[PDB]
């Protein structure tokens, strides 16, 4: 459990992006040597950082990885840009939209002329000292394109979006990932996981773990549709991908609380739990499935949510 | 003192390092090689500072 894709061909899905990258790629892979700075938009768990290693591979360069939060002061970044990288390498920054204002201000020059300019003292002197940096390609990523990135956007050559994966692709993962772990599983089985994976590659691998965990704890010959379905059934996941607490959540917002604007706070402690959590973790999907819509009052379930559970549509 | 160091120190400070803490490392670095340039002094200090 330490091997992932290396060649871009080995990278699953994102076909639309693979073609564009493949172009920009083989170009600089032929011209000078650095790939233009790439900013990736897209939802979590779609495998951005993996694309980071892949591209790195295609060029024959190394990969440094860091997050926005981590760069707590320009220095943190200067340190990485001056010593961590070697001519050609790629520095990937996750949550890049949370870079300290100063930090971001020092980054522009780094991307443009591969130099960092520091301003010494002040007054009429206002002299500046420069750090000669190695040519490098910056690959940033935002768990929310939603304008929270500054005009740092204008410093990025390429700018694409990773899309959710079709369950077939997600499956293709579990599949050509099990053969790696020997683990015997049948096509549909994996594909049954796909359907449950929220279109994101992260949950898939996770779920496959859980499923293979509960499985072999009884047999060893093969995980087929049935084996898979029973395992999932055990952990409590419906065809829609919701979990044990997922139903329990939109549940207590019907009987315990009328199907009307409840209110985050009035829901968190209402059923023993935290709002930020039941908002930055459970609400997202429940919403993307149209079963929990947020209103300028509190929280409301939908006529579909009741259905998935088997209740008549109340007016 | 030394031109190269004062320069290196001020920059470190601008980058957000504890002024005093920066000087100590820069100065010792200087002691290892008195003829160092402000750029190498800074980077060489950048990997010893917290
Ligand atoms: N397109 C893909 N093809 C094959 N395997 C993939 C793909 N995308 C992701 N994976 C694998 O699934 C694992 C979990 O995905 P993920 O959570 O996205 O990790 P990551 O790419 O390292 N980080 P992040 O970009 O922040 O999500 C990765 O470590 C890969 O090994």
């Amino acid at each position: 459990l330490a091997l992932r894709p290396k060649t871009l061909d080995e990278y699953i899905g994102q076909e639309r992006l693979k073609q564009k990258l493949r172009v920009y790629l083989e170009a600089a892979k032929a011209r000078k040597e650095p790939l233009e700075h790439l900013l990736l938009f897209g939802p979590p768990g779609l495998g951005k950082t993996t694309l980071a290693h892949v591209i790195a591979h295609e060029l024959g360069v190394n990969l440094r990885v860091t997050s926005g939060p981590a760069i707590e002061k320009p220095g943190d970044l200067a340190a990485i840009l001056a010593n961590s990288l070697e001519e050609g390498d790629i520095l990937f920054i996750d949550e890049i939209h949370r870079l300290s204002r100063q930090a971001e201000e020092h980054l522009y020059p780094a991307m443009e002329d591969f130099v960092m300019d520091i301003v010494i003292g002040q007054g009429p002197a206002a002299r500046t000292i420069r750090l000669e940096l190695p040519r490098f390609t910056l690959i940033g990523a935002t768990t929310r394109p939603g304008l929270i990135t500054a005009p740092l956007l204008s410093r990025f050559g390429i700018v694409e979006h990773l899309e959710y994966y079709t369950p077939e692709e997600l499956a293709q993962g579990v599949m050509r990932d099990a053969r790696l772990l020997g683990v015997r599983i049948t096509e549909e089985a994996a594909l049954e996981i796909g359907r449950r994976s929220r279109g994101t590659m992260r949950v898939a691998k996770r779920l496959f773990r859980r499923v293979r965990d509960f499985a072999q704890v009884a047999g060893e010959e093969v995980i087929t549709r049935e084996r898979a379905l029973e395992a999932l059934a055990a952990l409590g996941l419906d065809e829609l991908g919701l979990e044990k607490r997922d139903r329990e959540i939109l549940e207590v917002l019907i009987l315990r609380f009328g199907g009307g604007p409840v209110g985050l706070a009035t829901l968190a402690t209402a059923l023993s739990e935290d709002p930020g959590t039941l908002e930055e973790v459970h609400e997202p999907y429940l919403i993307r499935q149209g079963l929990l819509k947020r209103t300028p009052r509190g929280r409301v379930a939908t006529e579909l949510a009741y259905r998935h559970l088997g209740y008549p549509p109340p007016v | 003192e030394s031109e190269a160091a004062e320069e290196a120190v001020m920059a470190l400070a601008a980058l957000g390092f504890k002024e005093a803490q920066a000087r100590a490392v820069v100065l010792d670095l200087l002691a290892q090689n008195p003829k160092a340039r402000a750029q190498d002094l800074i980077k060489e200090a950048l990997k010893r500072l917290r």
